[PDB]
């Protein structure tokens, strides 16, 4: 199962 | 121009270093193009080169997004491995982008399980497109160049199935950018633009959410996927 | 490691596209004493294939290629090469074992000894600028005093049919990876990345390219002249 | 004749 990104660059 | 290719070549390296052919392979076919227009000897050897290159467990999942002066929006690639084979696989270039399996014991994981993995994917192409605008502006270069941001993460797992180190790293332009430490609690910045992502990350508490998944979800499903092949 | 390795390489390529051969030569030597210690092949083979290159190896110009090199325990080695109509007419290496500079053409064996006291005063002088701007950019990159590391620099003319300049040039490399540049205008800098950016902010406060150009339309321009005659013979 | 190098990096 994949990793979900929180706060951008 | 030749300082695009260099990075388009540069992002090979690393998404062959991370272990996706996949990505590596759209990329090198890039370069490709673009050294036969220009014209440029070592350019045009360098690609060939890349294009000839071309127990414990882990599992990873590497993503790409690749800005081109044609391109309104970037292409999104995701692959995932489980101990260095491909099984699952998304690109926001199909007709229909979705998550598909790409081994045949991923086959019987249900609807559900795939409608997630592409919503995630889904929000995914949207972090990359917004990053990449955020990056162009910490280096002050120019949007009519070719541009890339590459993510890998996921586990390594003893002879046991426990977990060694989970990783979650980033490279702009085919060079580190930023990567969570082993820890998973601090992160180290390999340049001055960096800085200013880490600076931020640290104080929204950002590791926090990746160290959640690495130690939970992340094992979790690979142990699964180990035993269901 | 191979990462030091890459960055010699990278440095000989610069110093090919540049024009300077003996730079070249001595940097690739140093890769391949480097890369016989790692054994990895992979980076055998790209020492070798260098070291080919480097064996198959109207308008005028004139050229002086400097280069640094810090290595493993100290100080770094300095080198500069002059080249007229791309071949080589003086150099300068602070290995030799009484460094200055020394004529390599026989149509320079004229210049008096006035000349070459005061070119390897140059020398001396910007070894000490080398080995103080290779601290600089350490610190700029934030990276290991133990690695290898180098500084490559450019400067010269091209000249048209009636010799007079065309072309007024200044450029540096870091770690065989473009630096900053003089344009063509001999008034405005091009920077490559954020730690360029910082080089280019501190020289145009301190006016540091009107000093570079009274240099390319001046002296070098002027000395170029004496020595094509000298060498029209 | 060389140039001489005026401020550092």
């Amino acid at each position: 199962k994949a990793v979900y990104n929180f706060a951008t660059m | 121009d030749r300082e695009d290719v260099e990075r388009l070549l540069r992002s090979v390296e690393w998404a062959i270093k991370a272990g996706d052919p996949y990505s590596a392979r759209i990329l090198v076919e890039l370069a490709r193009e673009d050294a036969e227009k220009i014209g440029d000897e070592r350019l045009r050897r360098e690609v060939e080169e890349l294009l000839r290159e071309l127990g414990p467990h882990s599992m990873k999942y590497i993503e790409t997004a690749i800005s081109r002066p044609g391109l309104e929006e970037p292409r999104y690639i995701s692959v995932g491995y489980v101990d260095n084979k491909e099984f699952v696989r998304f690109d926001s270039d199909a007709e229909n982008p979705r998550y598909e399996p790409r081994a045949p014991w991923m086959e019987q994981e249900g609807p559900e399980y795939w409608e997630r993995e592409t919503q995630k994917a889904k929000g995914q192409e949207q972090w990359f497109r917004v990053s990449l605008r955020n990056l162009l502006g910490y280096y002050n270069q120019s949007a009519g160049g070719s541009h890339t941001l590459q993510q890998m993460s996921g586990c390594d797992l003893d002879e046991n199935w426990r977990l060694v180190r989970g990783y979650l790293q980033f490279a702009y332009e085919g060079r580190d950018y930023i990567a969570l430490n082993e820890d998973l609690k601090t992160w180290t910045a390999a340049d001055m633009a960096a800085q200013i992502t880490r600076r931020k990350w640290e104080q929204s508490g950002a590791a926090e959410h990746y160290k959640a998944y690495l130690e939970g979800e992340c094992v979790e499903w690979l142990h699964r996927y180990l035993k269901n092949g």
